[PDB]
């Protein structure tokens, strides 16, 4: 499941760096980034369907690889706190992406 | 369970090596840590090594002065020192680095913590 | 520093580091190696009871010990992390005196 593990790593890394990029749009000309994020979340839905639990067993085991790509533990804990306040957890993260995509 | 050897007495100078062998643990895919502790004082992290032994971190006082390398076959980790002074008289605990280590991306965070601490040997 | 806390009450041990990292805690029995108590700021391994609780909010790491016992005489160290210098920052530790 090494391809599966690096896919989850890239999913969390791109989720965090799209959270950072949409911070300008969320806090009130970035419509190019909005349609790009919509195409990105549709691509991730299609890729998850091409492939096809809880946070503390499944999302918390890809901490090291994602944190080598990113190196900011506070952003990881903000992501985890937002998913904890929202509620396998892949469906939870994708539902979070759909709810952020429409707004 | 961690077993230790190599501690004792040292004059100022170098050439003193400790050993720590991991018994009953999965030494191949876990990180490994050594932390010293002066008696009556607190902990002080010195060196860390990843699962694949391709990355290693050190403190600001022991970087380059100390060295560390692991043998994944016999499951024994050594710590080698040079230039010992009077401030290095501490209790050196060999520590299993907590977590699971996907590939060699290991670093001793407080996230996974440092789960298993050995008994350690006294360095004078 | 230290806090003289009577047995059975709540101890509030703070490091209050400005940069956020996941803070672990260790119960160092005297003459004994430390052991992992709380990791990922909420979680806890098997073999230790539920009474050790922790959190880190508003840049302050609080290890809430509910029901402090005589066996809790230990120096409790924060385990930080600094990704800028790649060196872990152990806390100074507090001699949590149990009366």
């Amino acid at each position: 499941h090494n391809f599966f593990e690096m896919w989850v790593t890239y999913l969390l890394t791109e989720t965090i760096t799209w959270k950072d990029k949409l911070k300008t749009c969320m806090n009130n000309e970035c419509n190019k980034n909005c349609v790009c994020f919509d195409k990105w979340v549709k691509q991730k839905e299609d890729e998850w369907n091409s492939i096809k639990g809880n946070i503390n067993i499944y999302f918390e085991s890809f901490f090291f690889h994602v944190m080598k790509k990113l190196n900011k533990e506070a952003k990881w804990n903000k992501l985890m706190d937002e998913l904890r306040n929202k509620i396998d957890a892949i469906e939870l993260l994708l539902e979070y992406l759909k709810e952020k995509s429409t707004i | 369970q961690l077993v230790e050897s190599g501690g004792g007495l040292a004059q100022p100078g170098g050439s003193l090596r400790l050993s720590c062998a991991a018994s009953g643990f999965t030494f191949r895919d876990h990180g490994m840590t050594w932390v010293r502790q002066v008696s009556g004082k607190g902990l002080e992290w010195l060196s860390y090594i990843t699962a694949g032994s391709k990355m290693s971190y050190y403190s600001d006082s022991v970087r380059g002065r100390f060295t560390i390398s692991r043998d994944n076959a016999k499951n024994s980790l050594y710590l080698q020192m040079n230039g010992l002074t009077d401030e290095d008289s501490a209790i050196y605990y060999c520590v299993k680095g907590g977590g699971n280590c996907p590939s060699d991306t290991c670093y001793p965070s407080g996230y996974f913590g440092l789960d298993v601490w050995g008994q350690g040997t006294t360095v004078t | 520093p230290s806090m003289s806390v009577s047995p059975g009450q709540t101890a509030m041990i703070t490091c209050s580091m400005n940069k956020y990292s996941y803070i672990s805690w260790y119960q160092q029995r005297p003459g004994q190696s430390p052991a992992l108590v709380i990791y990922q700021d909420t979680r806890r391994p098997s073999g230790i009871p539920e009474r050790f609780s922790g959190s880190n909010s508003e840049n302050t790491a609080i290890l809430t010990i509910t029901g402090t016992r005589d066996l809790d005489e230990a120096d409790y160290f924060c385990q930080g992390w600094d990704s800028n210098v790649k060196a872990v920052l152990f806390g100074g530790g507090t001699k949590l005196t149990v009366l």
